[PDB]
RNA sequence: ACCCGGUGAAAUUGAACUGGCCGUGAAGAUGCGGCCUACCCGUGGCAGGACGAAAAGACCCCGUGGAGCUUUACUGCAGCC
RNA sequence: GGAUGACCCCAGGCGGUAGGGGAGCGUUCCCGAUGCCGAUGAAGGCCGACCCGCGAGGGCGGCUGGAGGUAAGGGAAGUGC
RNA sequence: GCUGGGGCUAGGAGUGAAAAGCUAACCGAGCCCGGAGAUAGCUGGUUCUCCCCGAAAUGACUUUAGGGUCAGCCUCAGGCG
RNA sequence: CUGUUGGGAAGCAGCGCCAGAGAGGGUGAAAGCCCCGUAGGCGAAAGGUGGGGGGAUAGGUGAGGGUACCCGAGUACCCCGUGGUUCGUGGAGCCAUGGGGGAAUCUGGGCGGACCACCGCCUAAGGCUAAGUACUCCGGGUGACCGAUAGCGCACCAGUACCGUGAGGGAAAGGUGAAAAGAACCCCGGGAGGGGAGUGAAAUAGAGCCUGAAACCGUGGGCUUACAAGCAGUCACGGCCCCGAGGGGUUGUGGCGUGCCUAUUGAAGCAUGAGCCGGCGACUCACGGUCGUGGGCGAGCUUAAGCCGUUGAGGCGGAGGCGUAGGGAAACCGAGUCCGAACAGGGCGCAGCGGCCGCAAAGUCCGCGGCCGUGGACCCGAAACCGGGC
RNA sequence: GGGGGGAACCUGGGGAACUGAAACAUCUCAGUACCCAGAGGAGAGGAAAGAGAAAUCGACUCCCUGAGUAGCGGCGAGCGA
């Protein structure tokens, strides 16, 4: 195998499409933009997800709803991320927030709540919440529930 | 990793040299032949493990 | 530059799970008076944009 | 700082390439700028020259043209043979050319 | 002005092998149809045509274009109280 | 059919502006290349009624020119008026 | 009254026996450089080849009407059959 | 080194040799070994630097107990007007301060987003402080950078000529040859210019110089043209000329035949644009998004800045990002959740192929491509607006 | 001792407009362009009357990230720790 084998497969590096560049091409003149109007100029229209002729705008009509927060901002309160019984098959003995984090389970930052989605296995697992099925579950497989404070 | 061995064959045409921690694709694909150190053989097991 | 999140969409509507635009019924911020509770009743519910709306507004909101 | 000149006025020099290739002459005159030697009756050309009182008759002169310095190579005084050219210090402690086939001065 | 010797521009110019009538044609045709007329090339003249040249109509409208001006338009500011 | 773009056979489609899609040609530069073509003549220029290609093009030959050019296969763009 | 020489007043400012005159051959706001590649929903222009398909000039809404957003109509990929 | 072809060898041939040097540039053509260099080493009396090493010096240093002396003033602090911050008057704190009022010395004071209490944090109203950061007039190194309309405005005697009162504007213009061997001398001519001679491998390389396209101008030749109606061609046939059952050139007659581009419902159009030729000339790039696609890995995928290495070598780095759960304004609950009195009803959500193996896949990373957002964003063009100058 | 100069870079004192908001005034452009003063090979900043919830951290500067998050906003265009 030398450099001139060297290839990519079919697909992978795909020709630009050039346009202005002549009759034959099926781009030529007008460079596929039309006749005229806005949409043909550099710069062109203004942002189509959004303005609509100038008429009041899907998204305007709307209506707010919620607690959009005021200034100083987001109130810290501590944030649970769930993780279920079924994520949890893949270890043994004592399972906790850190090996959660660590297995790509569970997000930095967030405390531990265990949810009910799967079988539980018997383990001790370390946490600072859990449903009410997750522990009814837990109990009934033989692990041991530790609930942090 | 032997630098004096690098130095020797370093000025010939059909040569290319390298230390093991500068293997890479192209070189060894741009050459006919790879010749290794038993010690060079080892670094390079332990980067592609 | 990063595009920025549109926050008049981010206020109004919410991306669900498979991707659908939700957001509240139109016509009850007021004139209420006359409008029969099926009418109040039923604007007081969410409900699903029309999907070449709901396209333009994910695109406002590139990073939910 | 300065042209570096391996061949001087006037040692004796063969001409190792061009129509005067192999070729012996003594350097006339070297010409640093066009890094060029001038060797005795090598690289003759016919140059015309105006009835003048310089060349009064007028006609035709006999010329040497420069050499590129390159093609030129000089001759050591001990074994006679054309050389490349080496340095060495002396106890003076100068430096000199000598040269590379055998070791002898070429000054 | 014209002719001979000397020197020698210009706007303009798709290319041209560039006629009349009655028609037709984006509605006023050297260029299409039918017919009529017409040997090839100039020089001095005349201005009817080439919708002759010049100037991206200055009228008129359009552009959520501009500028000067006005006021009991809006909103400010100087200044004065 | 044969098994796979091996080529053959039967059949049907193939006017086209905006525009969508597909497949290619050529230009500059990089790898290939410490190679290879080159003064017994590079690139560029001028011919050609010749060869290949649907075409964009590619060969080949004669002349000019006088020192550069660069394959199969890939890469990148200041890439075709 | 005219006029030489030496001076002063300038850009929303000067100067004006008043014409929006004049302020270095175009002044309803000088010139130069810079912001600056201002902006231009307008006009123009947009460059090699071959192959398949192939529109619209409607509806709704729009300080909208020669511009847009959605729909309709074209095209390509995957799926259904 | 030799031979050989050649004006010339470095080409080709024979036989060698160096290499910590086969980067590259030259030499009459294409040279590791001819030259300049390259690898590897060496070098400063003088001046500059010296963040590294060494040495001085300045400076540096306890414990309880009591005392309540001191601890930055028109300051804090409050109010008024405003700025800064993500904060546009907002529940509007904080930091700064133009105006008015105006303290206290630790049992003092400021802060933790009005305010109050509690709980903490901190020590205002004096000053200095390397390094990591920015830039590129200058020197150097290197380009999948340009190659004389390009690249700086300038490869060249250019911020020049020239334009402008001035600020200011602002060009064009590179190449003989290996070597000047740059053509003695004769001849026509006032000279210019040429014809010989001569140099050169080459002189349509002769200095108005490499190559030398096209428009455009001319000389010579072949065919053709003065009764003819034309977008200039095309199809056919015949004549003549040329190269040798064929072809090339020319065109007499006959047939057919409304330029190109743009813009338009519609143009040969008497609608736009273009004298002709050559060269310059317009859909890009970064970051983000969204689909598609080629691979990697897969409940996981992936690193950023840096750090080490290299000197066209790659690696380390898990901070962080996306994904693995959703629903709710939220508290919150969770394979559910929200509305509700509901165990009602509804909205938004929840579940691979083959014999452990393979395979495929969520997802994610990278490449490629279409399109979108932000930037001048396909290119050229205003009238104007503003700032500082003249 | 000062004065004046230096391509950008830096800090301070002042400080637009086109444009964007498909009109426009708050808002944007932008504390940008520009003017001025000063500095130096850099400049600024710097040793907590800090942060802000961690029973926590420990000068300042700069890069990555946090994050287009928190928020700000004719809650518009946008702006953005
Ligand atoms: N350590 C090495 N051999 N490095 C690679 C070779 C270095 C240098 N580029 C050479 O080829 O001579
Ligand atoms: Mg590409
Ligand atoms: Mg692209
Ligand atoms: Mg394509
Ligand atoms: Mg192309
Ligand atoms: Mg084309
Ligand atoms: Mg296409
Ligand atoms: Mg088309
Ligand atoms: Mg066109
Ligand atoms: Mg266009
Ligand atoms: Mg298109
Ligand atoms: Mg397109
Ligand atoms: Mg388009
Ligand atoms: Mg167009
Ligand atoms: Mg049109
Ligand atoms: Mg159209
Ligand atoms: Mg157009
Ligand atoms: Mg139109
Ligand atoms: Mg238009
Ligand atoms: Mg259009
Ligand atoms: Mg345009
Ligand atoms: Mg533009
Ligand atoms: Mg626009
Ligand atoms: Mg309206
Ligand atoms: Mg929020
Ligand atoms: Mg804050
Ligand atoms: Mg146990
Ligand atoms: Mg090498
Ligand atoms: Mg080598
Ligand atoms: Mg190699
Ligand atoms: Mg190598
Ligand atoms: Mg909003
Ligand atoms: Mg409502
Ligand atoms: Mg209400
Ligand atoms: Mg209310
Ligand atoms: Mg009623
Ligand atoms: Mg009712
Ligand atoms: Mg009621
Ligand atoms: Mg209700
Ligand atoms: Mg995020
Ligand atoms: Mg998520
Ligand atoms: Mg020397
Ligand atoms: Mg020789
Ligand atoms: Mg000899
Ligand atoms: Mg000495
Ligand atoms: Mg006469
Ligand atoms: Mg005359
Ligand atoms: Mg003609
Ligand atoms: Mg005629
Ligand atoms: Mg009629
Ligand atoms: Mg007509
Ligand atoms: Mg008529
Ligand atoms: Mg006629
Ligand atoms: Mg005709
Ligand atoms: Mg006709
Ligand atoms: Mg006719
Ligand atoms: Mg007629
Ligand atoms: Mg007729
Ligand atoms: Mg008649
Ligand atoms: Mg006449
Ligand atoms: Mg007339
Ligand atoms: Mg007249
Ligand atoms: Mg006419
Ligand atoms: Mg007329
Ligand atoms: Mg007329
Ligand atoms: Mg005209
Ligand atoms: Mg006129
Ligand atoms: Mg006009
Ligand atoms: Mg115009
Ligand atoms: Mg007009
Ligand atoms: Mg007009
Ligand atoms: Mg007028
Ligand atoms: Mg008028
Ligand atoms: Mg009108
Ligand atoms: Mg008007
Ligand atoms: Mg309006
Ligand atoms: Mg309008
Ligand atoms: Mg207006
Ligand atoms: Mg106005
Ligand atoms: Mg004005
Ligand atoms: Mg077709
Ligand atoms: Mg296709
Ligand atoms: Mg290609
Ligand atoms: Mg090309
Ligand atoms: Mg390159
Ligand atoms: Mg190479
Ligand atoms: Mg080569
Ligand atoms: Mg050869
Ligand atoms: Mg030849
Ligand atoms: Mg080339
Ligand atoms: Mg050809
Ligand atoms: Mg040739
Ligand atoms: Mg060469
Ligand atoms: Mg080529
Ligand atoms: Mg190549
Ligand atoms: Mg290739
Ligand atoms: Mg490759
Ligand atoms: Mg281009
Ligand atoms: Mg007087
Ligand atoms: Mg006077
Ligand atoms: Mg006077
Ligand atoms: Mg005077
Ligand atoms: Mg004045
Ligand atoms: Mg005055
Ligand atoms: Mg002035
Ligand atoms: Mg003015
Ligand atoms: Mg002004
Ligand atoms: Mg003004
Ligand atoms: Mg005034
Ligand atoms: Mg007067
Ligand atoms: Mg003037
Ligand atoms: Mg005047
Ligand atoms: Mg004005
Ligand atoms: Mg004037
Ligand atoms: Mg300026
Ligand atoms: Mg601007
Ligand atoms: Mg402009
Ligand atoms: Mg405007
Ligand atoms: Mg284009
Ligand atoms: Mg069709
Ligand atoms: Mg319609
Ligand atoms: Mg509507
Ligand atoms: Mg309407
Ligand atoms: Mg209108
Ligand atoms: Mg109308
Ligand atoms: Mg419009
Ligand atoms: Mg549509
Ligand atoms: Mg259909
Ligand atoms: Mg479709
Ligand atoms: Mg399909
Ligand atoms: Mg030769
Ligand atoms: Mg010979
Ligand atoms: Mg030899
Ligand atoms: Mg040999
Ligand atoms: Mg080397
Ligand atoms: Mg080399
Ligand atoms: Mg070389
Ligand atoms: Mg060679
Ligand atoms: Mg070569
Ligand atoms: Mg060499
Ligand atoms: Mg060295
Ligand atoms: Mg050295
Ligand atoms: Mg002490
Ligand atoms: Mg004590
Ligand atoms: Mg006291
Ligand atoms: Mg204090
Ligand atoms: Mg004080
Ligand atoms: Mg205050
Ligand atoms: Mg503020
Ligand atoms: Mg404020
Ligand atoms: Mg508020
Ligand atoms: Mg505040
Ligand atoms: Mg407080
Ligand atoms: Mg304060
Ligand atoms: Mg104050
Ligand atoms: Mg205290
Ligand atoms: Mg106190
Ligand atoms: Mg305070
Ligand atoms: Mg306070
Ligand atoms: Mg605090
Ligand atoms: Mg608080
Ligand atoms: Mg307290
Ligand atoms: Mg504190
Ligand atoms: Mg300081
Ligand atoms: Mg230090
Ligand atoms: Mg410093
Ligand atoms: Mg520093
Ligand atoms: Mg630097
Ligand atoms: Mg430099
Ligand atoms: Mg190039
Ligand atoms: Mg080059
Ligand atoms: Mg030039
Ligand atoms: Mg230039
Ligand atoms: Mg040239
Ligand atoms: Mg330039
Ligand atoms: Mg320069
Ligand atoms: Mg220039
Ligand atoms: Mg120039
Ligand atoms: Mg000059
Ligand atoms: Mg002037
Ligand atoms: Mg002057
Ligand atoms: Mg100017
Ligand atoms: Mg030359
Ligand atoms: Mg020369
Ligand atoms: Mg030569
Ligand atoms: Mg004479
Ligand atoms: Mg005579
Ligand atoms: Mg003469
Ligand atoms: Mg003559
Ligand atoms: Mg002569
Ligand atoms: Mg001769
Ligand atoms: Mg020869
Ligand atoms: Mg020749
Ligand atoms: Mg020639
Ligand atoms: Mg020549
Ligand atoms: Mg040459
Ligand atoms: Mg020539
Ligand atoms: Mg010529
Ligand atoms: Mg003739
Ligand atoms: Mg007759
Ligand atoms: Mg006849
Ligand atoms: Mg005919
Ligand atoms: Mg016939
Ligand atoms: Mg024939
Ligand atoms: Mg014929
Ligand atoms: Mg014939
Ligand atoms: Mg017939
Ligand atoms: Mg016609
Ligand atoms: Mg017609
Ligand atoms: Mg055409
Ligand atoms: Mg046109
Ligand atoms: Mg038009
Ligand atoms: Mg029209
Ligand atoms: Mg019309
Ligand atoms: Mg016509
Ligand atoms: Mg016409
Ligand atoms: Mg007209
Ligand atoms: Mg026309
Ligand atoms: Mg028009
Ligand atoms: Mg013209
Ligand atoms: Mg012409
Ligand atoms: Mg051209
Ligand atoms: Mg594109
Ligand atoms: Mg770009
Ligand atoms: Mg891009
Ligand atoms: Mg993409
Ligand atoms: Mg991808
Ligand atoms: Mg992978
Ligand atoms: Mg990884
Ligand atoms: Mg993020
Ligand atoms: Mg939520
Ligand atoms: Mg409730
Ligand atoms: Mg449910
Ligand atoms: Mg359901
Ligand atoms: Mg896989
Ligand atoms: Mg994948
Ligand atoms: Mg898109
Ligand atoms: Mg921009
Ligand atoms: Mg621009
Ligand atoms: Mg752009
Ligand atoms: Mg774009
Ligand atoms: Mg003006
Ligand atoms: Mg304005
Ligand atoms: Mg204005
Ligand atoms: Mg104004
Ligand atoms: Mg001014
Ligand atoms: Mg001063
Ligand atoms: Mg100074
Ligand atoms: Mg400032
Ligand atoms: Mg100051
Ligand atoms: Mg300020
Ligand atoms: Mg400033
Ligand atoms: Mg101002
Ligand atoms: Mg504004
Ligand atoms: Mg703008
Ligand atoms: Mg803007
Ligand atoms: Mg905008
Ligand atoms: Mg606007
Ligand atoms: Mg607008
Ligand atoms: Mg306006
Ligand atoms: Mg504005
Ligand atoms: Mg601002
Ligand atoms: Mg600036
Ligand atoms: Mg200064
Ligand atoms: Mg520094
Ligand atoms: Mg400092
Ligand atoms: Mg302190
Ligand atoms: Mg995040
Ligand atoms: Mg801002
Ligand atoms: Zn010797």
């Amino acid at each position: 195998m030398k450099l001139s084998d060297l290839r990519p497969n079919p697909g992978a590096n795909k020709r630009r499409k050039r346009v202005g560049r002549g009759p034959g091409s099926g781009h030529g003149k007008t460079a596929t933009r039309g006749h005229k109007g806005q949409k043909s100029r550099s710069g062109g229209l203004k942002d189509p997800r959004r303005f609509e002729g100038g008429r009041s705008t899907t998204l305007m009509r709307l209506p707010k709803r919620g607690m959009q927060g005021q200034v100083p901002g987001e109130i810290k309160r501590p944030r649970y991320q769930g993780v279920n019984l079924k994520d949890l098959a893949r270890f043994e003995g004592e399972v906790t927030p850190e090996l959660l984090v660590r297995a790509g389970l569970l997000k930095k930052g967030y405390r531990l709540k265990i949810l009910g989605e799967g079988e539980a296995k018997p383990l001790k697992v370390v946490a600072h919440a859990f449903s009410k099925s997750a522990l009814e579950k837990l109990k009934a497989a033989g692990g041991e529930p530790v609930l942090l404070e | 990793g032997n630098e004096l061995v690098r130095r020797a064959a370093r000025n010939l045409p059909w040569v290319v040299t390298l230390a093991p921690e500068g293997l890479n694709v192209y070189d060894i694909v741009r050459t006919e032949r790879l010749v290794m150190d038993l010690d060079a053989w080892e670094v390079f097991q332990n980067r592609i493990g | 530059p990063k595009m920025k999140t549109h926050k008049g969409a981010k206020k109004r509507v919410k991306i669900t799970a498979s991707g659908k635009v939700v957001a509240m019924k139109t016509g009850k911020r007021h004139l209420n008076w006359q409008k029969s509770g099926k009418e109040i009743r039923q604007k007081g519910r969410k409900f699903v944009l029309a999907k070449p709306e709901a396209e333009r507004i994910k695109l406002l909101l590139p990073y939910e | 700082m300065r042209v570096k000149m391996h061949v001087k006025k006037g040692d004796t020099v063969l001409v190792a390439s061009g129509k005067y290739k192999g070729r012996v002459g003594k350097v006339k005159e070297v010409l640093p700028k066009k890094y060029a030697v001038i060797v005795e009756g090598v690289n003759i050309v016919k140059k015309a020259v105006r009835v003048s009182p310089k060349y009064p008759q007028g006609g035709f002169i006999e010329k040497e043209a420069p050499l590129h310095a390159s093609k030129v190579r000089p001759i050591c005084p001990a074994c006679g043979k054309p050389t490349r050219v080496r340095k060495k210090f002396l106890e003076n402690g100068k430096k000199i050319r000598v040269c590379a086939k055998c070791g002898g001065a070429l000054d």
